[PDB]
């Protein structure tokens, strides 16, 4: 066969199969091959287009194509640019979405196929997939590399522009997905789904840089990433990967994601972790479940009800639909990946399952289905029965998405379209070249990361230059580099207000964020100068944590250690160390000029470093030019300010409550006698209350003495005081918002609210404006001095769990208030009878390293009740504790019942798998009403024991509810007989000798449990077991 | 798909029975309106059939303005013929012999075999007409 | 050069069916043949031929450093060679280069096979850094005994190292091959420009491959039919060809091969280091048919095959037609560029003149067809046909010494006997004036090339005529007859005259490429 021959097979599927249905008007084809139905999907649009596309890059290998190269390449322009217009109507919504991303702020994703109007509204169906936003711009990007001219003129970039600053934030926009219902359950409720956050890691690699003009390009068509938003989405898939979300433990969606088209995952154990559990879980003989427990037209679904109602999904394990689709990515990932025997499986799989039309044109069913006679039978020993197809092509139904993957898969395993052809942008790097690729992999190879980021420490004025050289360290003031301008982070974010900006489409430029450290790590040429910024480490704050210069050097370092983790562009980075004349001042000097001398020597926290002069450091270096600048509406090109040389009590006696009772001027009577800025600032901090923002005071306006003392305690480093300040004057940090995000990438829930008094939760990514109501008036309303110190610990955690994750492993929902609590506690049991010192007059840094000290891995030494304290506090569970609380609500018919909360086997059992991270909450939910932190140990002990009893002994299983409190009180009452026994204590109902008791030993806490546990399940039917039958029965 | 039909059926004049047309790889030429058009008696008179063809040729040496050589396919019928049948008709002969000379209808004619024209004619390839 | 390395390429040379040195170029760094096949066929006989258990011979019969060369002898005499076989010194440096054509090639066995054949052979100096000896030579004694069982003796090493000679090109192959071969560099990093194109990948890499790929050479040449004159182009539409006049196509501009010659004189002219500039030869068909931008205009070269020429053979129309196919046929087998190949068939009224018409109209017809010889064609607008193509942009040219741009010509529309009676040896016998005479009463253009041609030798170039100078009056039956395809005329007319094509040089070489030998020269005469 020639290849013409070979290739007009291919021509005549695709034509008639897939674009005599394309819109003539649009460009977007239909869903619904055969009917009124006038929805057009983006994505299968999308995988149409791509389609046709790789039946044009296969005739692009034959010069005489007869027309079809230049036909089937400009049906994919048109479906591409059909869906840009979609999108380009809507883009009224692009500029709410990059603002408000929302469920009903999105880009709505089925459209009129006829005309491109809305067809669905929010209500009728979740637009929000931005599977769609980011395989439109993966596709963009592989076909505009391929040669093929989709985006026309600056307008057309300006808002593929502003889709990037949509999907740079999806790491915080929780989303409907490729399936359109969210997650198993159809509640109408939006997740995080890797495959979403995995297609935009995709966009933004793949469009960080590319001109969307081809060829035919200048440095105005170019499309520009945040390296830090890049960051949050790898950051984000990588905390879920082996995984999709936190109902689905494995999806097929994650199949696209983790190979054709995107080929997202960089880490090879991950992607076979996810690849496998995908095979594993979900292939079957005629295709791929979407997801277990999955009803998209199951026979036991009800087709009226929009949405499963509690523990339907049950109903539907087995009878779930297959998808032969993912048998063909499975396929085209073969041929990516050089598996010409996993081509071979899946093709094998297909052949059979695949109907064909009328003229032999093959036709991939979308599902295929259990007929709702043999659903039982299937469920009873699932593979046995045989489904259904859904569409036989012969009906005139086609799945127009199967139908363009037939024609990717196919001319890949033919060999007719080759993968580098497919993939112009190079998403899929074999492990041999996982070297140097922008964004993903840096020169030292996928698995090694000694950085040597490139240090420039410059001084704030000459005569601390010249200080600082006495002292060992050469820095450059900011006039020294002259062509080279400093910028504050800040004055790169106004620049970047100008990317983007449409008036035509209303489109307004990148949202006002902060640019963070893999972004002021680059050196920028706005408006025909050099521009390095400096870290957001060094921008001066009103919050009290930046006074400590321990805390500097240490964000300094953590800084310098995130960049070395997650800094994989092509330059080294160029962090600039801006030393201010208030950071060497007293003491401080010390401290700095170890910083800086560790700097010099070349290491600073495992970061080797440079240090040299700006100029040599920016000589050769990558700058990325900011042209979107230019001159725009004004004659004048913006003004940038860029930075420039300045050239020159023990105790507070008033405590509030004895003080606050008084309504007096006499406060204000005091406040003349106070000369400890602690009893001024709660004594000029109960008025910042009773008698308002301005009421008179001998200074001034109170609002200003507080912050008068707020700002001079903050000098003298008089923290009890900064911290009555920081809070009676309400003050929040900009970083408070940022690192919030750091616990939700990595999939913690943070918890706002003191021990003993109102949580919140914060389980979604949220405003500055909206966490600051949480903390200073919804969740403190007793104290804010505490909403300071959680505030300190929020920004102290979220960096702890960007650079050493695992200080925070067994820990799902940190307690900022329980933390604080474990510290106020070490700091007593570290105080011994001398008063343990107040965790608010220690300093910031102290504050640090308390809880770094208290996060540390319980060794073998402190007394059992303080182990029980710290774990419990802290709420660090046994590895494997929610997969074993699993184990004991699966062999409990009734559930287990804690502090007045109750798992009951259904509806969790029906509605959750056993690693699902839904499950993990769920547990840790029913322990929530666990006050004291020592029974939270014992009660997570209990069920440790469970556990033990309950797989050790396979027989034994639960009759009534197991009420976790009865059997602790129980262990407890028994160790209370027995150490009477031993010498009668006579204190009644403590427990702290029980806690003090080792786990494991001659009589400790474990063996109680055990034994409590033993007398409740040995009061019930032993079931005769066959895995070890009896022999004595 | 669009629901889009053809082309109205048009009466196809003496310009576009000119060109030889490329129809599923083997050329078909086609004979001017006026001569299949043998309804009404404007066709049995034999002369009104030369003035139909001295009109046709007048309007194509004035109104040709296509690459190629206009090609006339002139078919002599039966009834083209005298009443004896082994004679044709004067007017017929004479037009013929006329355009053998090279001028007739105010029009340049080259007579000849039809393979002869097809190196030099406006030989339309109709791509529609492929089956498929 | 593609084609003198095909010619010659299962073999090395003349005298080398094979060479060590092949391996080199076959592979790294080069990675030069482009044949699957050939490149097996090299290497085969390479390795076949030349592989030993310390190294590979350079070349059979090989006399370097061998015990039997002498060394006072700069050069070897006849049938000395014959004394070096079986001795023949063995490189152990090929077999380094052999493990990076397997690390390139992905065979991970032949580094190995080769990793372990050199490990053997490999001396080590005081320090424990490898030395790869240059060469390992039969020792003096042990001559005879190798001659007679090739393989059986111990060769002495000529480098250890430890001597204080190291074979310097050796020991950077051992860096090359042992991190290639360690992944500690990747075929990638050390062929940024990629030599090595994988068999899967040999589709769309310039002056090497074409998207077609290794194997298959359907090419579409796009044809543009440029005719010289407006009245032309009127004539070829009426007849059935749309052309396009040189002023049609406004902003390009369609140039003479020659004055691309001209531009790129300007290429490389330093008078700093004395350098001039590319040689003046003719581009050829694969360099005209390409689109410049030349001076911040497109410029499109009609092929040497257009160019006029004083040789006879320019008038006969079917070996225009046959040149339009050969040079087609030439684009299709040999332009491996990203563009479509761009041939102008330049049309000039002469070539329609009379009954060329025919001839003509039918290339001009199948050009439009879309096929002539074999080679597809696409005949459209030239605006349409340069709209989104490459275009070489020629930036040499600057303004240079001269404040203004070079001064270049493009085409511009041109707006309006049976047997010779005399014989030579018998009317040449005669010194007469008679000649002269004859020449009056001479109608045969044959005859008075013969006539007129006794006299561009007796009487001289200038001895007059009645016409007058004599050189003008052959010029003028040559000429004549060229026209007037009288033939015979012609070519006593060209002899006489003593003409000689352009050409003639540029196919010779085609023979010396090939690996043929052209003889001149009668038969039972002088050849050369
Ligand atoms: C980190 C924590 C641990 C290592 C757990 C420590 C273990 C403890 C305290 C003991 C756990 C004991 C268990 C799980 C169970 C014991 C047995 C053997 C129970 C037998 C019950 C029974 C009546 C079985 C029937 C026997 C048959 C089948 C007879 C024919
Ligand atoms: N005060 C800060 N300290 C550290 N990083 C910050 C700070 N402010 C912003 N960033 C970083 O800047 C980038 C974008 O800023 P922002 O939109 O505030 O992020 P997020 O939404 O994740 O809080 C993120 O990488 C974020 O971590
Ligand atoms: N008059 C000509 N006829 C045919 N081919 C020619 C002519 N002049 C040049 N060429 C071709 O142009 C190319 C380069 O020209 P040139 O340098 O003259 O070649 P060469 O050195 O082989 O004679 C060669 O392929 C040559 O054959």
């Amino acid at each position: 066969e020639t290849l013409w021959d070979k290739l007009d097979h291919y021509y005549r599927i695709v034509k008639s199969t897939l674009l005599l249905y394309q819109s003539p008007t649009t460009g977007l084809f239909p869903t619904k091959t055969c009917g009124g139905d006038q929805k057009a999907k983006i994505q299968d649009s999308l995988y149409c287009a791509a389609g046709a596309w790789a039946l044009a890059l296969a005739y692009r290998r034959i010069d005489d194509d007869k027309g079809r190269t230049h036909e089937l390449e400009h049906s994919a322009i048109k479906c591409m640019r059909g869906i840009l217009y979609c999108y380009m109507r809507q883009a009224d919504k692009v500029q709410q979405f990059k603002q408000d991303p929302r469920p009903t702020t999105c880009l709505h994703s089925v459209f009129n196929v006829h005309t491109g109007d809305e067809l669905l509204s929010y209500e009728e169906y979740g637009h929000l997939q931005i599977n769609a936003v980011s395989l439109y711009l993966l596709y963009l990007v592989e076909m505009i590399s391929s040669g093929l001219q989709i985006i026309y003129n600056t307008d057309e970039v300006s808002f593929i522009q502003n889709l990037v600053f949509c999907v740079e934030r999806v790491y915080r926009v929780p989303d409907f997905g490729v399936w359109e219902r969210g997650s198993k359950y159809n509640n109408g409720s939006t997740e995080l789904h890797s495959s979403s956050v995995g297609l935009a890691k995709a966009a933004l690699e793949a469009i960080n840089g590319f001109n969307l003009f081809g060829n035919q390009g200048c440095s105005w068509s170019v499309i520009f990433v945040d390296l830090d938003a890049h960051n949050r989405n790898r950051q984000t898939l990588c905390s879920l990967l082996p995984r999709e979300s936190r109902s689905h433990n494995t999806d097929a969606a994650l199949l696209p994601c983790i190979s054709y088209p995107a080929f997202a995952l960089d880490d090879e154990v991950l992607f076979s972790q996810t690849l496998d559990k995908v095979v594993r879980k979900l292939k079957g003989k005629y295709g791929f479940k979407r997801f277990l427990r999955d009803g998209y037209r199951t026979s036991l679904e009800d087709p009226n009800r929009c949405y499963y109602k509690p523990a339907e999904i049950k109903l539907f394990d087995g009878i779930e639909c297959e998808f032969p689709i993912f048998f063909l990515y499975m396929m085209i990932d073969g041929v990516f990946r050089g598996n010409p025997k996993q081509v071979q499986e899946y093709q094998d799989l297909l052949t059979p399952v695949l109907h064909h039309t009328t003229e032999g044109y093959p036709v991939v069913p979308k599902y295929y289905y259990v007929p709702a006679d043999f659903v039982e039978y299937e469920k009873n020993n699932p593979g046995s029965q045989k489904r259904f197809p859904s569409n036989c092509g012969r009906d005139g139904k086609l799945f127009l998405w199967g139908q363009a993957l037939y024609i990717i898969a196919k001319l890949l395993a033919d060999e007719l379209i080759s993968p580098k052809d497919i993939d112009p942008v190079q998403r899929y790097v074999p492990l041999k070249d996982q070297r140097n690729v922008s964004m993903r992999f840096s020169n030292q190879g996928p698995l090694e990361n000694d950085l040597v980021v490139h240090v420039a420490l410059i001084a704030e004025s000459q005569r601390l230059q010249v200080f600082l050289n006495t002292y060992g360290i050469q820095t450059q003031t900011p006039q020294q580099v002259e062509p080279i301008q400093i910028w504050p982070q800040q004055e790169l974010v106004k620049a970047y207000l100008q990317l983007g900006i449409n008036e035509k489409l209303g489109l307004s430029g990148r949202p006002d964020r902060p640019i963070g450290c893999l972004g002021t790590s680059k050196i920028y040429r706005i408006l025909g100068k050099t521009v390095v910024c400096y870290p957001i480490i060094f921008d001066l704050s009103d919050f009290y944590m930046s006074q400590d210069v321990f805390l500097l050097i240490d964000d300094i370092k953590n800084a310098l250690q995130f960049i070395k983790q997650y800094w994989k562009m092509h330059g080294r980075p160029l962090f600039l160390v801006l030393i201010r004349e208030d950071n060497i001042r007293g003491s401080r000097f010390n401290p700095i000029l170890d910083m800086l001398a560790a700097l010099k020597k070349g290491i600073i926290g495992g970061v080797k470093v440079h240090v040299d002069r700006l100029q040599t450091l920016i000589s050769g270096a990558v700058v990325e030019q900011l042209d979107f600048l230019r001159i725009s509406d004004t004659e004048e090109l913006p003004e940038f300010k860029s930075f420039e040389e300045l050239e020159p009590g023990q105790q507070p006696d008033v405590n509030i409550s004895e003080w606050k009772d008084k309504p007096t001027h006499e406060i204000l009577q005091k406040l003349n006698d106070c000369s400890c800025l602690a009893s001024q600032a709660i004594l000029l901090g109960i008025l910042l209350k009773r008698e308002g923002p301005n009421f008179i005071t001998k200074e001034g306006t109170v609002s200003d003495h507080i912050e008068r003392v707020y700002r001079r305690a903050g000098s003298q480093k008089l923290w009890l005081a900064v911290r009555y300040g920081a809070a009676f004057t309400q003050k929040f940090s900009s970083s408070i918002a940022p690192h919030i995000t750091t616990f939700l990438v990595h999939g913690k829930q943070v918890t706002l609210g003191a021990f003993g008094h109102e949580e919140e939760v914060i389980s979604n990514p949220l405003s500055p404006r909206v966490i600051q109501n949480i903390i200073y008036y919804k969740c403190n309303t007793h104290d804010e001095r505490e909403a300071v110190i959680q505030q300190e610990l929020v920004i102290h955690i979220g960096w702890i769990i960007s650079n050493n994750p695992e200080l925070f492993s067994g820990m799902l929902k940190i307690r900022i208030g329980w933390i604080i609590h474990a510290m106020e506690y070490e700091l007593q049991i570290r105080g011994g009878d001398k008063p343990a010192l107040d965790l608010y007059q220690l300093s910031p840094s102290e504050v640090k390293q308390l809880l770094l000290d208290i996060l540390q891995p319980q060794q073998n030494g402190r007394c059992w009740l303080n182990r029980r304290q710290i774990d419990g506090s802290l709420n660090r569970t046994p590895t494997g504790f929610y997969d074993r609380v699993w184990q004991i609500l699966e062999r409990t018919p009734n559930g287990i019942i804690v502090a007045g909360k109750h798992l009951p086997q259904q509806p969790t059992l029906s509605d959750m798998t056993m690693y699902e991270m839904n499950f993990s909450l769920l547990v840790e939910d029913t322990l929530g009403n666990i006050d004291q932190p020592q029974y939270r140990q014992i009660v997570v002990e209990l069920l440790m024991v469970v556990s033990i009893v309950l797989e050790r002994n396979p027989e034994l299983e639960f009759q009534d509810k197991v009420d976790l409190d009865r059997l602790v009180k129980e262990a407890f009452n028994e160790f209370q007989k027995d150490q009477s026994r031993l010498k009668e204590i006579e204190k009644q109902d403590d427990m702290t000798s029980f806690y003090n008791t080792p786990p494991l030993g001659k009589r400790g806490t474990c063996s109680y449990l055990t034994k409590a546990v033993m007398n409740l399940l040995l009061e019930g039917e032993v079931k005769p077991n066959n895995d070890d039958p009896c022999l004595i029965s | 798909r669009m629901k889009l039909s053809g082309r109205p059926y048009r009466h196809m004049g003496v310009l576009g029975t000119s060109k030889l047309y490329d129809i599923r790889k083997t050329i078909f030429t086609f004979t001017p309106q006026f001569i299949d058009q043998q309804q009404f008696y404007l066709a049995l008179d034999n002369k009104m059939i030369v003035e139909m063809l001295r009109t046709d040729l007048s309007y194509l040496c004035s109104r040709w303005r296509m690459t190629g050589q206009p090609t006339i396919t002139f078919p002599i019928s039966h009834s083209m013929l005298d009443e004896d049948g082994t004679s044709l008709n004067s007017s017929i002969l004479a037009a013929l012999r006329k355009m053998q000379d090279g001028y007739f209808g105010g029009a340049r004619v080259q007579t000849g075999k039809l393979s002869e024209f097809l190196t030099t004619s406006c030989c339309t390839h109709l791509s529609f007409m492929d089956p498929g």
